[PDB]
């Protein structure tokens, strides 16, 4: 009655985290893998149905880096701009983005579970997977349009009530996120309209492989930063208040979400630097333009790391670390999403050098990568998933959080974190020793034996995070299970951070809320960066037969 | 404080910037260094050859596997190495050290890796297309190729060798 | 107030893990060249 968005909005959520929860089970045995240690006769005792180490990959692949942070992302960047704008999202279109989601996962999830799919979460061609995850998957990555639409419809909407007037901070964030996000999302739904679909039913025998791969690398990297900015609007926007502190500039905040909506999708060629068939110039563009979208998270860590210095000051900051232990290391909304921040230092560092060219033949393909990504997706996007639930949860609910479970909070978050780093230096070692990536490297014992310091580690991280996991299910299904419903706080606004206004604040701000101009900026540098290559494999395409092997 | 705070915070800003453009820039320069030099061979070539995968081991230079390494100029050699179902061939690849390698791989299958250990040579393997890597080995010795792609079932059991003569 | 000398040390960090993983790589890279 009071809120009907927040339903939706929850709802999304639990999936998610249901979702992150089974994926994630996975994890504890497969960074057991990479630590020779071969748990998966143990896996197959609680999940029978369990046929391979790749059928859980792929589970704990799709679930995880697709499933959660979808939901979230579409939580998140939806909730946000309408409660800051007040104004009502259209929930006729609202449970329409949910229930396409719900289904559609569905629709997927039963192949991959019947061992029908184990392609991984980013399914190659000729590797051809049960046709209803191809089918489920394309469905509950469409629902995002839904999201696209409806988010564009509040700021169409206050920009007829309040005429001339700049967009709130949040939903400016917001637009320009939904609006990367389709210009983005594109290149799957091309290629899986036109080759996966088809293909998958029987309407053609094969698929050129080349092509299929340019097609999903088009969206394998906005679809990061897809994950991503989420955690980046709660940071720029909620954490300076969970801090006790303040957001210290809005047009560098306003001028990341503005780079990023430029820069995040012609790049996609840095995942390409290995594949046949495209021009080292065309690589070497990417290469840089790819250096270009790091300038904004660069902007982030010096915007986020005053707010937060700031904010230790005025809670009595000493000296040089002095203001750091002035932060609220108590409350795990804050603590959770600070500590990815620090991981995201060492993720950062390793996805430059994955973008150099030349030197990702250093490293492409090998542990080095999932070592990488899990600073980032499985360490700052998540954790801060984790902390957005000890300030977000109460509010949609308006059920309190005790004194047990707040400290529950700082013990799941950081083991979750000490794990992650643990793995790092174990991946980024043993991928530098030249161990590849999605293998069951366990069952060939022998193989790398130059790898046995590292592997310990994995074996380490392994045990911790399986500790860390369970602890957080726990805690989970601990807040959902009791009825104590305390409506005040429900009402209570979300806790949104103070900004500072200047002379200048308003120059720069118009100019950036020119969305329209940049948005066609936007088309135009996908078109003028995949236009010419795609236009040539169009023109040579060599589909090849379906292949099976799982 | 506060209001003295955001004069100030967009002098560090700016100047962070224009560090961190110069940094990357410094970065540009030196991977264009790699680029002009000889180890820029590792790099695939761009023009598109496409082949038939079904009919590859039949008919093509990845038919008859004793005819794999080619000469092919004064201090050139090129090897036709196929990557398939959890193997590779041939098995092993007998090269000259310091002779340019010219590697020509494609895949009757699924899509493979060819990660030769020690090397710079890391290139993706795709059916229906033929890719060219260039590389002179200056060490003799054996050689280990891992697939470093999800190849199927049998993926962690995929290896190749690669001997060059002294 | 007057001078973040704690964001400058954050952005330092950083700049210094950026350089030793990039350097350290491409000391990695010309080796296997
Ligand atoms: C969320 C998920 C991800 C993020 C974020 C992400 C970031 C980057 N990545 Fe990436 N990535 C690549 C390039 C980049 C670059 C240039 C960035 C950049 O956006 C990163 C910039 C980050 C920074 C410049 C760090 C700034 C630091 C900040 C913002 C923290 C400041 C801290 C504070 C303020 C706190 C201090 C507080 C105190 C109290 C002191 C490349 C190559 O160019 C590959 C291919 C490798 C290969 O060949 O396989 C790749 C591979 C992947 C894969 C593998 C996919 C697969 O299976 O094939 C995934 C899932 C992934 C996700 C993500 N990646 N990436
Ligand atoms: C319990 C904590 C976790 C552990 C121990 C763990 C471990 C691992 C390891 C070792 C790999 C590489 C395996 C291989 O390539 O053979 C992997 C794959 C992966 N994980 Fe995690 N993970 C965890 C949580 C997560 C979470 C929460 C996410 C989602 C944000 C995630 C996303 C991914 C992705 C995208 C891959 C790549 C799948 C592929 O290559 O197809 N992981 N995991
Ligand atoms: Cu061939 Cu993995
Ligand atoms: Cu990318
Ligand atoms: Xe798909
Ligand atoms: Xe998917
Ligand atoms: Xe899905
Ligand atoms: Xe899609
Ligand atoms: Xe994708
Ligand atoms: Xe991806
Ligand atoms: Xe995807």
């Amino acid at each position: 009655e009071a809120y009907p968005e927040k339903k939706a909005t929850l709802y999304f959520l639990v999936l998610g985290f249901l979702a992150l929860i089974v994926g994630s089970l996975f994890g504890p045995f497969q960074a057991l893998n990479y630590g020779n240690v071969d748990a998966y006769p143990l896996l197959k005792r609680l999940l029978p149905f369990v046929q391979s180490y790749y059928q859980g990959l792929t589970l704990h692949g799709v679930l995880n880096a697709i499933v959660f942070t979808q939901l979230f992302a579409q939580a998140i960047m939806v909730y946000l701009p309408a409660r800051e704008l007040n104004m009502r999202p259209n929930m006729g279109l609202m449970w329409l983005s949910w229930w396409m989601a719900f289904i559609g996962l569905v629709v997927a999830a039963l192949p991959l579970l019947a061992n029908e799919a184990t392609v991984l979460y980013t399914f190659y061609p000729p590797l051809k997977g049960h046709w209803a995850f191809y089918l489920g998957a394309s469905v509950f990555v469409l629902s995002t349009w839904v999201s696209i639409y409806i988010v564009l419809d509040l700021w169409r909407r206050w920009k007829a009530a309040n005429p001339g007037k700049v967009t709130p901070l949040v939903t400016y964030m917001a637009v320009v996120f939904w609006l990367m996000w389709f210009l983005a999302s594109l290149g799957l739904v091309l290629e899986a309209v036109l080759f996966l679909l088809p293909w998958s039913f029987g309407l053609v025998e094969g698929v050129d492989p080349l092509v299929a791969r340019t097609l999903f690398w088009w969206t394998g990297h906005p679809i990061v930063y897809f994950w991503l900015l989420p955690a980046y609007a709660i940071i720029y926007t909620i954490l300076p208040k969970q801090a006790g502190g303040r957001l210290v500039s809005d047009p560098m905040a306003r001028l990341a979400f503005l780079l990023f909506l430029l820069l995040s999708t012609p790049v996609g060629f840095h995942h390409q630097f290995a594949d046949p068939g495209i021009d080292p110039t065309w690589k070497m563009i990417h290469s840089v333009l790819t250096l270009f979208v790091a300038v904004p998270s660069l902007m982030t860590a010096f915007t986020v790391a005053a707010s937060l210095e700031f904010a230790g000051r005025l809670r009595g900051g000493r000296g040089l670390f002095g203001w750091i232990r002035a932060l609220p290391w108590d409350n795990p909304a804050f603590v959770a999403p600070v500590l990815g921040l620090l991981g995201f230092i060492p993720g950062g560092a390793g996805g430059i050098v994955n973008a150099s060219f030349t030197l990702d033949y250093v490293v492409h393909n090998t542990a080095w990568v999932p070592g990488h990504f899990h600073l980032q997706v499985a360490s700052l996007v998540t954790l801060t998933a984790m902390g957005s639930l000890y300030w977000l949860l109460p509010n949609l609910t308006g059920k309190p959080i005790s004194d047990a479970q707040r400290r529950l909070g700082l013990a799941v978050v950081w083991l979750w974190f000490l794990g992650m780093m643990i793995m790092a230096v174990g991946l980024h070692w043993a991928g530098l020793l030249n161990v590849p990536r999605r293998a069951y490297i366990a069952q060939v014992p022998d193989a790398y034996p130059h790898a046995a310091v590292p592997m310990v580690f994995n074996v380490l991280a392994g045990i911790v995070l399986l500790v860390a996991l369970l602890l957080f299910i726990y805690g989970l299904f601990s807040v959902l299970l009791s009825r104590e419903r305390k409506p005040e706080l429900a009402e209570a606004p979300l806790p949104f951070a103070e900004v500072i206004s200047g002379p200048e604040d308003r120059r720069l701000v118009l100019a950036m809320d020119r969305i329209g101009f940049w948005f066609a900026v936007a088309a135009i540098l996908v078109v003028l960066a995949y236009g010419p290559t795609l236009v040539q494999l169009f023109g040579h395409l060599n589909p090849v037969p379906g292949w099976r092997l799982w | 404080d506060q209001h003295k705070a955001h004069k100030a915070i967009l002098a560090y800003e700016k100047g962070w910037l224009a560090f961190s453009l110069a940094m990357l820039f410094v970065f540009i320069a030196l991977i264009a260094y790699t680029l002009a030099t000889h180890t820029a061979g590792v790099i695939p070539a761009g023009k598109l050859e496409r082949v038939d995968p079904t009919t590859v081991r039949q008919e093509g230079p990845w038919a008859d596997p004793a005819q794999a390494v080619v000469q092919t100029g004064p201090n050139q050699y090129t090897v036709y190495v196929l990557a398939f179902a959890f193997g590779y061939q041939p098995n092993p690849i007998e090269v000259p050290q310091g002779a340019e390698i010219v590697f020509k791989i494609t895949s009757p299958d699924v899509i493979h890796g060819f990660h030769v250990e020690g090397t710079n040579i890391n290139v993706e393997v795709l059916p229906g297309e033929v890719s060219t890597v260039r590389y002179t080995f200056k060490r003799p010795g054996e050689y280990r190729i891992i697939c470093n792609q999800y190849c199927g079932l049998g993926h962690q059991n995929m290896f190749g060798t690669i001997v060059v003569k002294e | 107030e007057e001078k973040p000398k704690g964001a400058l040390a954050v952005i330092l960090v950083l700049t210094l893990t950026i350089l030793v993983f990039w350097l350290g790589v491409y000391a990695v890279f010309f080796a296997r060249g």
